[PDB]
């Protein structure tokens, strides 16, 4: 489906880079979605801001609020993939 | 650290971890997988678990259990006022809350039901930690799928007060799908029958799961039938036996028949995989030792009405459902009471002979799939997809 395609898109495209993800996941959640703000690249400098926007995105697309929701599928693919780039993150 | 999928069961209680690939149950100071869910309150202490149901014939009016039967409910509710009655605990109301009233320590002290469950949960995340050799803070609690928001509010309230940060509250029927890696299959929708006998309450949910997400299609049931009732036969032949062999009744000796009671229940586990079982109490009654037997072949008779009378909700669930049963693709068996191989033929007869799925203990299985979202839900299970 088209929305499960964007996703997978935007996964590619931007390479596990945890601030790239951040910063558009703006343009892969869901209509109706009303919480998230577009977070721009200067609010994701120094890995405290990092953190601070992660944690605020998982909130968002967190499979268990996410439960029974028409969106379900796409925010259990978004929260996985992001859990996957803060550890990498991590990592550095 | 992990996170832990805990079990908060009408009579039992368990909790397991995802560790290192595999999913542990993790057994308790005295060696058992599952833990009573029972407090009691004495002259000295709080017990918790196996050492609170261990003294129950001593101490029957400080000793709560049930607690998950008052959780989320009104004290004016008609389950509530009807489940009351079976009891020896007080219950009172405040202000239209329920709450559980008792003696500790020589006062007179009244806890509402998440408190008491809080209790049991702190057993459970203690029982995690000296696992783990770490403090437990995040969990998974599991419910009912019948259980409505204030239900599910007053669970996850019980773990905060137990110091756990819940991740979420996930379906008991769910969870054991999950245990099963059920939800990580894909293409055409499949459909599941839970056949769930407890301690205390007997559940059957028909889940419908495509590329990992569910549906509760149907539940039936029965919340006041479980392995209690199939002691309860076998203590009503035993003070048949004994006013026999003795002259003497001990029907209206309260300790005697729950010390009773506690040799029925073991002696019941042992014929699930025996075909006979002994029992021997000291001093049951007047100075009189009782000793005795029974057969897997008595057991079953004296339950035979209780035993045939789960395949109702089976076909009340199918016909909600709108299902055939030829329709369902997997079946698993859930709670203690599903150990019970009579139980078994009965299920599996049927269902035309098609296999079960109990590979894993049924009485764990709702733990299992808890540990196992768990480690999902903290970003300790990555790769598939999502379970
Ligand atoms: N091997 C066994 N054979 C028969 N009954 C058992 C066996 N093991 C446990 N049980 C029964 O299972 C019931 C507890 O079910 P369980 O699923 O562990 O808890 P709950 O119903 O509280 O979720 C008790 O009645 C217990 O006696
Ligand atoms: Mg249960
Ligand atoms: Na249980
Ligand atoms: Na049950």
């Amino acid at each position: 489906d088209p929305e499960k395609l964007k996703i997978l898109e935007w996964i590619e495209g931007k390479e596990r880079n945890i601030r790239a993800l951040l910063s558009t996941m703006h343009t892969v959640l869901w209509a109706g979605e009303t919480k998230w703000k577009p977070v721009g690249m200067a609010d994701l400098v120094t890995p405290e801001q990092v953190k601070k926007v992660y944690r605020k995105a998982v909130l968002v697309v967190h499979p268990c609020k996410a439960t029974g929701q028409p969106y379900e599928q796409y925010a259990k693919m978004i929260f996985m993939e992001l859990n996957d780039a803060w550890s990498e993150f991590e990592n550095q | 650290g992990p996170a832990v999928g805990i079990d908060l069961g009408t009579t039992y209680s368990c909790v397991g971890v995802f560790q290192h690939g595999k999913v542990e149950i993790i057994a308790n100071d005295q060696g058992n997988r599952t833990t009573p869910s029972y407090v009691a309150f004495t002259d000295t202490e709080r017990l918790i678990g196996d050492a609170a149901k261990n003294q129950v014939a001593m101490n029957p009016t400080n000793t709560v259990f049930d607690a998950k039967r008052l959780i989320g409910r009104r004290f004016d509710d008609a389950v509530v006022q009807s489940d009351m009655k079976h009891w020896p605990f007080m219950v009172v109301n405040d202000a239209g809350r329920p709450k559980v009233q008792v003696e500790y320590k020589g006062e007179t002290k009244s806890f509402y039901p998440e408190e008491v469950s809080s209790m049991v949960l702190t057993k459970m995340k203690e029982i995690a930690e000296a696992y783990l050799g770490k403090t437990v803070t995040n969990a998974v609690v599991t419910v009912p799928a019948y259980f409505n928001d204030s239900q599910r509010q007053a669970t996850k309230d019980a773990g905060t007060i137990a110091g756990l940060n819940v991740l979420c509250i996930i379906n008991e029927p769910t969870a054991a799908a999950i245990a099963y890696g059920l939800d990580k299959k894909v293409g055409a929708e499949r459909n599941v029958l839970i056949f769930d006998l407890g301690g205390g309450t007997f559940d059957v949910s028909i889940l419908t799961i495509e590329d990992g997400i569910f549906e509760v299609k149907s539940t039936a049931g029965d919340t006041h039938l479980g392995g209690e009732d199939f002691d309860n036969r076998m203590v009503n032949h035993f003070i048949a036996e004994f006013k026999r062999k003795h002259k003497k009744d001990i029907s209206e000796n309260k300790r005697a028949v729950r010390r009773l009671r506690t040799a029925c229940e073991r002696a019941k586990r042992t014929l699930s995989s025996s075909t006979q079982a002994s029992i021997e109490i000291d001093s049951l009654y007047e100075g009189i030792d009782f000793y005795t037997s029974i057969t897997r072949a008595r057991f079953e008779e004296l339950n035979a009405d209780l035993f045939r009378g789960t395949l109702d909700p089976v076909e009340k669930a199918l016909r909600d459902a709108k299902l055939d049963k030829s329709q369902i693709h997997d079946i698993v068996l859930v709670g203690g009471s599903t150990r019970i191989p009579k139980i078994q033929k009965l299920l599996q007869d049927f269902f035309n002979g098609k296999e079960l799925n109990k590979s894993i203990n049924p009485d764990e299985a709702v733990a299992y799939g808890a540990a196992v979202q768990a480690a999902i839900l903290s970003g300790d299970k990555s790769e598939n997809v999502q379970d």
